[PDB]
């Protein structure tokens, strides 16, 4: 208690896509450092936004190319030092459909994201100071929000026509919200967590739509728990005091307008739910921004499961970071601007982090 | 011959339509069974006017109309009414449930399943027409059907038909009166989607017509049946020259040309001056000067806005009956002499005139008197921007807190769609301002 | 094309239903043997909304009666309008819930809900296009709370794109009729806040005050309380059965009454009501009906709107009326009483008019209000709740049936969060510039 933090802000720009090269769209997003400027195609006006870090992955030729490992060592490594210091940690993305979110946190086989780097770097960090004075313990789960329902992705299943088992949320009067039945499996080596991860991502819900051939029909939260047992000077029982750190790495879905990417059936329902969830999230950020202005505000958490489980990961007791993602095409002006506005709001959120 | 198709979307549209088709059936001699009795003396002719009614060999006249509500009540009041044997049985209740005053239901969840059928029927109608000259869409900013379905339909028609005049008659949301908590949203989204497809949207308000029926007709307790009968006359004044003979005939394109300077300011207001009881039909001369000045009184406008807080960009005065052009020349001169009626510097010729020889018909059971002269004023003014501003402000007051949004997002919509719309309307307000700045070298 | 399923759980539910069907039949012209003996032809145009044809121009209700005590079902059968119901829709057991939410939700209701769901599926699949459901249930006891909420959850899971409405008799402030009301109410609220779309909160003390002041009745039985509630139930769904100048339905009301999803708890009311003698001294016009509607002493919710601000109100008028006077009167209510409304909603009043009034009235009106004063109910429960829960006063009868304390804390938290969401919108503060 007594801490006073800020919900940090990173902002990536992806390259031109296939559709964006089919239809020759021009450049509207520009980077000049940590300040990012977007102006309309019709030369109406110019908006510029201040942020904590920016990442211009547009072209490999530029100076200051912000590849995967730069994003990592700028966001996760600080968060990892905080997690080893005795804090809980959260890193959550936000953006448009196809804006480059799952490329960042998790990533592709030949260019991993923050998850396969965070887990490996903390394994190494443990390998340098796993004394017999201080011992370490690791477990994890990796769960999914799909159509208002929680799913566990690290679950081997048999062959069925009906096999997808939804879990429940509950509220512990001290610990806060949590999930009932979330298999937290022990992970003592990098091969183990890699096998878990590839068991998970292969279970995450996806489908082909207009803006992505492999789109995300769900939100994904990666729950990696680390306890560390330490000794202080007492002549009785030692290895006596525990310090815990829960890591929550969050990749969300898109906005999914039904005109830019027409859908019918299940592909339409998911979209609705996704959008609904995101809307509530916006309110939270806005409302919490108002809490920085000293105004009496009520934060809606309970309208969705995402904003309910991550209650403590926005206010509460954890150090949290946002990653906005945008596109350089002159089409995605309104979605880009809504993104950057929500990031400007999230910049202003404070959080009272607990030392464990 | 010349032919126009009417599309009566929504409760409001259907009620306006029932009134209008009552009026047209009376004007042309058609009975509710479709059977004209006096064609036995004509032997064909064209007095069974092809602008609105298609004729069979059996002597039955069928209106060129389409009726959509997305709920069964209103059209079932037609199928079981006095005009059940007039309309083709293809009046379209495919509405097992309605739009719940949600543009998202009206444009995506139930915007689809019904529009293919609507368009097929319009196609069947238009194939029966040689000289198709325009569409007339009756609807209401405020609901879902009359907002979203109208938006979608105009989108499809601007593809399938193209350069055909698509005029609209819309109920505008009033400042004080309102029958719903979510009319601002719907109105803004509709004006966003329609403003790139419509050619001229004739806007009315209900507070205005209530005040008219009170002050002039002396009805202290009016209802919609007493209101729409006025609106009908406006259409009968717009659609007169396509039916009857006159001295200065006005085809539909003449509106689209003269009242629409720039392609985004096509929102003119309607006005009908000789709204008099049969009592006050006596005691008054009802000359062209009186009616033409009444049309310019701010208290007799059918949209609650003051032209005195703005300027006139255009005005089309459509006359009916014993009217001589000299009277109109004198009247417009008297108006140009008056200083309270200010025009833009870039419109010295601001008046369009039309004279038909056929006076209006008196609907049996109505509140309006029999007249020898009638006038309809369609005026494009800068005042209505203020009205738009009001709506936009309301939008803000709720969009700040994201109220009533999960009903829209919940029925297939992104939240960004809101912001986009608002921006357009803001630009439109600016555009109105831009056309009020006087020109300087 | 717009069909409604009725479910009745418990004494309160079954007794209100017995009166509600008795009223809808009177409106539509159905006799106690299922036969149509009415005068107007509009009564049959939309009979499908509440009824089904069987064989011989006989009309059977689309109802489902639920209990865990036979005595409430026999009362229906041994009644005036009992022989019209489908006997295969009486789903009852024995050895009821015992004023225990647990027994109705987890133990006994778990052994009986499957039958109810079978009947629900049978009655829904026979629909061309179902609009929603309709549960009359008391909370303050067991079955109506537990079995009710369970059915609600399962229908919402099976039928999520429909409307789920509840007419609920909440506890009263002064006198209790069950000693374990707080727990059960808090848990039923924990279940309803997350699954319903619009619930109508009723309180017997308000209706006693109505029967005493307005109607001047000195010996009011429950058939009179339920007579008022049925009036309301009818009025909510009037613009689906009959025609009007400006129609509405449950979805349009919900869209125009629920700004945020959780605040779907409403105060009902109905006008005109008067003593049998005082009807010759009163003109029945829109002004008098509005004066009676927005009067604090005509609500059934036992919460003074003068202690809050209306978020959004709805008026479903029935009769031949002028829309000018409706809109004028509602505007006047908003302007003269500007402090009891919100600024961030410009017009808080939804309107609807049906042209076909009730059997003996020239005009009538139904009122649905969403106000912050509802907090004064839940807060009370929460106080009561903790006063018991701090001591574990009656818990072992709930834990013995397969519960835990986390459920209680969850329910209390949900209720208090809702109270705060209602509180944030009654402080009429001024912004910096506006
Ligand atoms: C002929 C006449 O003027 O007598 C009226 C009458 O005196 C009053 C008092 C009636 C009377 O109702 C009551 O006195 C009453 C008693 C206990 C609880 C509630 C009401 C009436 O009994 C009730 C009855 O109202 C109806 O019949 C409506 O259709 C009503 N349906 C039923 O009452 C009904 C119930 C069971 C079986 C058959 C019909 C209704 C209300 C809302 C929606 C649909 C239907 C009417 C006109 C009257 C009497 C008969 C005195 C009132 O009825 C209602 C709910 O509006 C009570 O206040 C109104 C005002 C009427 O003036
Ligand atoms: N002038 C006029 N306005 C009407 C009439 N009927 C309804 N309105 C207006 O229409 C608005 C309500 O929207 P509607 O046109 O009814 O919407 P809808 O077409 O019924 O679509 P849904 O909401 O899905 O039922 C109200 O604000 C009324 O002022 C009418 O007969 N005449
Ligand atoms: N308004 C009204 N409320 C009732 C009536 N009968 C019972 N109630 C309420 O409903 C509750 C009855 O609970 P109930 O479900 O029947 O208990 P159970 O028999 O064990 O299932 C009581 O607490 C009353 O407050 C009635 O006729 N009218
Ligand atoms: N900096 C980059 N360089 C090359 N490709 C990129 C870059 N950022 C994103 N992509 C590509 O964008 C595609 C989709 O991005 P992703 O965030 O996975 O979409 P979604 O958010 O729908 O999951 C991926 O196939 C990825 O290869
Ligand atoms: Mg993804
Ligand atoms: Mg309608």
């Amino acid at each position: 208690l007594g801490s006073n933090s800020q919900v940090t802000v990173a902002v990536r720009v992806r390259p031109f896509s296939k559709r964006e090269k089919t239809e020759k769209a021009s450049q509207v997003v520009f980077t000049n450092g940590e300040e990012i400027t977007v102006e309309h195609p019709d030369m109406k006006q110019v908006y510029s936004f201040i942020y904590d870090v920016s990442f211009w992955s547009f072209d490999e030729c530029h100076p200051g190319y912000a590849s995967q490992t730069t994003v990592y060592e700028t966001l996760a490594a600080p968060l990892l030092d905080r997690a080893f210091e005795g804090y809980n940690t959260c890193l959550f993305a936000y953006g448009q459909t196809g804006s480059g979110k799952s490329y960042t946190m998790m990533g592709l086989n030949e260019e991993p994201g923050i998850i396969p780097r965070f887990c490996e770097d903390l394994f190494a960090q443990i390998a340098k100071k796993q004394t017999s004075e201080v011992s370490y313990h690791l477990e994890m789960s990796f769960f999914e929000v799909y159509n208002e329902k929680i799913h566990d992705l690290l679950v081997c299943k048999g062959e069925n026509g009906q096999r997808k088992q939804p879990l429940r949320a509950r509220e512990h009067p001290v610990s806060g919200p949590y999930v009932e039945g979330l298999s937290m499996n022990v992970v003592s080596s990098y091969s183990d967590i890699q096998s878990w991860l590839e068991l998970g991502n292969k279970q995450r819900a996806t489908a082909a739509t207009g803006m992505n051939d492999k789109s995300s029909r769900s939100h994904s939260v990666f729950t990696l728990v680390m306890t560390q047992t330490k000794t202080e000077v007492v002549e009785g029982e030692e290895h006596d005091h525990r310090i815990t750190s829960r890591i929550n790495l969050v990749d969300l879905a898109g906005s999914e307008r039904c005109s830019t990417a027409h859908s019918s059936g299940q592909r339409l329902k998911e979209g609705v739910s996704i959008n609904k969830s995101l809307l509530t999230l916006g309110k939270v950020i806005s409302a919490l921004s108002e809490q920085a202005n000293g105004k009496r505000v009520f934060i809606p958490y309970r309208e969705s499961t995402l904003t309910w489980l991550l209650k403590e990961s926005l206010g509460g007791n954890s150090k949290t970071a946002m990653i906005a993602t945008v596109s350089p095409a002159a089409s995605n002006i309104e979605e880009t601007l809504s993104t950057l506005r929500y990031a400007t709001q999230a910049r202003l959120i404070v959080n009272i982090a607990k030392v464990n | 011959m010349r032919e126009c198709i009417s599309i009566h979307v929504g409760q409001a549209g259907v009620q306006i339509g029932n009134a209008c088709w009552e009026l047209y059936c009376l004007e042309h001699g058609i009975q509710p069974d479709g059977q004209m009795p006096s064609d036995k003396t004509i032997g064909g002719g064209d007095d069974s006017f092809n602008t609105f009614f298609s004729e069979t060999g059996a002597g039955k006249h069928v209106p060129r109309a389409v009726f959509v509500d997305l709920e069964p009540t209103v059209i079932d009041e037609v199928r079981t009414g006095t005009y059940r044997q007039l309309f083709h049985p293809e009046q379209l209740i495919t509405g097992k449930e309605d739009a719940a005053n949600n543009y998202a239901r009206g444009h995506y969840t139930i915007g689809k399943e019904i529009i293919d059928l609507v368009l097929d029927r319009i196609r069947k109608l238009a194939d029966q027409c040689t000289g198709l000259q325009g569409f007339l869409v009756f609807h209401s900013f405020g609901g879902g059907t009359g907002s979203g379905f109208t938006s979608l339909l105009m989108e499809r028609l601007s593809v399938d038909y193209g350069k055909k005049s698509k005029l609209e008659f819309s109920i505008y949301p009033a400042p004080q009166v309102s029958t719903a908590v979510v009319e601002p949203y719907n109105s803004i989204l509709t004006t966003h989607t329609t403003l790139e497809h419509s050619d001229c949207a004739f806007m009315v308000d209900n507070e205005a017509i209530y005040d008219i029926c009170r002050r002039n007709l002396d009805i202290e307790r009016p209802t919609y049946t007493n209101l729409n009968r006025l609106i009908s006359q406006i259409v009968s004044s717009i659609t007169a020259s396509l039916r009857f003979d006159g001295a200065l005939n006005v085809d539909l394109t003449e509106f689209q040309t003269n009242l629409v300077p720039y392609p985004r300011i096509h929102f003119p207001l309607a006005t009908y001056a000789p709204v008099i009881s049969a009592e006050k039909a006596y005691h008054e001369q009802l000359s062209v000067a009186e009616i033409t000045n009444a049309c310019f009184e701010p208290a007799n406008q059918m949209v609650k806005c003051d032209p005195r807080h703005g300027k006139y960009m255009a005005c089309c005065l459509l006359y009916r009956g014993d009217v001589v052009p000299k009277d109109v020349n004198a009247a417009i001169a008297t108006i140009k002499t008056k200083r309270s009626i200010q025009f833009v510097d870039w419109c010295p010729t601001g008046f369009k005139v039309g004279i038909n020889y056929q006076p209006p018909t008196v609907v049996p059971g109505g509140d309006l008197a029999k007249v020898q002269r009638a006038v309809c004023m369609l005026s494009n003014t800068t005042a209505i921007a203020e009205a738009w501003a009001r709506l936009d402000h309301k939008f803000d007051l709720m969009y700040a807190k994201r109220a009533f949004v999960h009903w829209y997002v919940g029925e297939g919509m992104e939240e960004g769609e809101f912001s986009e719309a608002r921006e357009d309307m803001a630009a439109l307000e600016k555009d109105y301002e831009e056309v009020g700045v006087d020109s300087v070298e | 094309m717009r069909e409604i399923v009725h479910i009745q759980a418990g004494q309160c539910g079954n007794q209100i239903g017995a009166k509600f069907w008795e009223v809808i039949s009177d409106e539509h012209g159905i006799d106690p043997t299922g036969s149509y003996h009415g005068d107007s032809d509009l009564q049959l145009e939309r009979i499908n909304v509440y009824y089904n044809e069987a064989t011989g121009n006989k009309y059977v209700p689309r109802a489902i009666l639920v209990d865990l005590e036979p005595g409430t079902m026999d009362s229906v059968r041994s009644g005036p309008f009992g022989q019209i119901f489908r006997p295969d829709n009486f789903v009852f057991g024995q050895s009821g819930a015992g004023n225990n939410w647990a027994k109705g939700h987890y133990t006994e209701g778990a052994e009986l809900v499957d039958s109810v769901l079978d009947v629900v599926r049978k009655e829904s699949e026979s629909c061309d296009c179902l609009q929603g459901f309709q549960l009359t249930h008391s909370l303050g006891g067991g079955t109506g709370s537990g079995m009710g909420t369970l059915l609600i959850s399962k229908i919402r899971e099976e039928y999520p794109d429909r409307i789920m409405n509840t007419f609920s008799v909440m506890p009263s402030p002064k006198v209790s009729d069950t000693v374990v009301e707080p727990y059960n109410a808090t848990l039923s609220v924990h279940q309803l806040v997350e699954n319903t779309d619009e619930t109508y909160c009723i309180d017997n003390e308000a209706l006693y005050d109505i029967c005493f002041r307005t109607l001047k009745l000195t010996t009011p039985t429950y058939g009179d309380l339920n007579h008022l509630v049925s009036a309301t139930m009818s009025g909510v769904t009037t613009c689906l059965r009959f025609p009007g100048q400006l129609n509405a339905d449950l979805r349009k009301l919900a869209v125009n009454m629920v700004p945020f999803p959780r605040l779907h708890f409403f105060m009902p009311g109905f006008a005109p009501l008067t003593s049998r003698g005082s009807q010759q001294y009163r003109a029945l016009t829109v002004p008098e009906l509005t004066q009676q509607m927005f009067d604090s002493k005509n609500m059934m919710a036992a919460c003074d709107p003068r202690h809050g601000r209306y978020l959004t109100v709805a008026a479903i008028f029935r009769g031949r009326m002028s829309m000018k006077e409706v809109d004028e009167q509602m505007l006047n209510v908003q302007n003269k009483n500007s402090s009891y409304f919100v600024e961030w909603i410009p017009n808080n009043v939804k309107t609807a008019v049906c042209d076909i009034p009730p059997r003996g009235l020239k005009m009538s009106a139904t009122f649905i209000g969403n106000s912050t004063a509802i907090q004064e109910l839940f807060k009370r429960i929460s106080e009561q709740f903790t006063a018991m829960f701090r001591r574990k006063a009656f818990l072992h009868w709930y834990t013995g049936e397969g519960m835990d304390e986390m459920e209680f804390t969850e329910a209390e938290s949900n209720m208090n969060d809702l109270v705060s969401e209602y509180q944030q919108y009654q402080d009429a503060t001024a912004d910096e510039q506006g």
